[PDB]
């Protein structure tokens, strides 16, 4: 019971037990695309300007 | 290779040690008959007495 | 038997069971490649932000 | 064997594994040129706005 026990764990932890060290890896780079989007957001607003002289 | 050449000499030479295990007996009872025989070439021993040395 | 025992014995656990001088070593240099990356890691996760400028 | 062992274990360190005294130095030089780099990409593009005049 205790040998299928740990292998009953095993199998359920690479299902559900997330890979924090790669969860990380596509965080980091999803926050940088909203500095981005947000950067040329403004940009995109000061765009307008260019004709009220 | 080498890492698997030599954990098959490490169990080719536990064969030998085992084989050579079998002989130390074989060895032992040998020389069981031999100093037997020295008993029965004597010259005080009767046939009922000499058969008892054939029965071991 | 006894004799034969030893022996067998003997050559039994030469093929089962581990040398704790040859393990070791082999365990430590994984656990040195486990730090590696990992510290390399967060050089990757910081690697791209420099281009927000 | 395991003074054959030794030598070809040995053999391959030089070949395959890395230098880590090597590469850090060389790691931050690559960064280094970047970084410096990155503004100097950046003072390329504010250069136009001289003709503004």
């Amino acid at each position: 019971l205790m040998n299928a026990y740990e292998n009953t764990q095993a199998s359920e932890s690479r299902i559900r037990d997330t890979d924090m060290a790669e969860q990380m890896t596509s965080f980091t780079r999803y926050q940088i695309l909203t500095q981005a989007a947000t950067s040329m957001l403004a940009q995109a607003n000061m765009k307008s300007q260019s004709v009220m002289r | 290779g080498l890492r698997r050449a030599e954990q098959n000499t490490e169990d080719g030479m536990s064969l030998i040690q085992t084989a050579e295990g079998y002989l130390q007996e074989t060895h032992e009872i040998v020389q069981r008959v031999r100093v037997l025989a020295v008993q029965a070439a004597n010259g005080i021993y009767s046939e009922e007495d000499r058969q008892q040395i054939q029965v071991e």
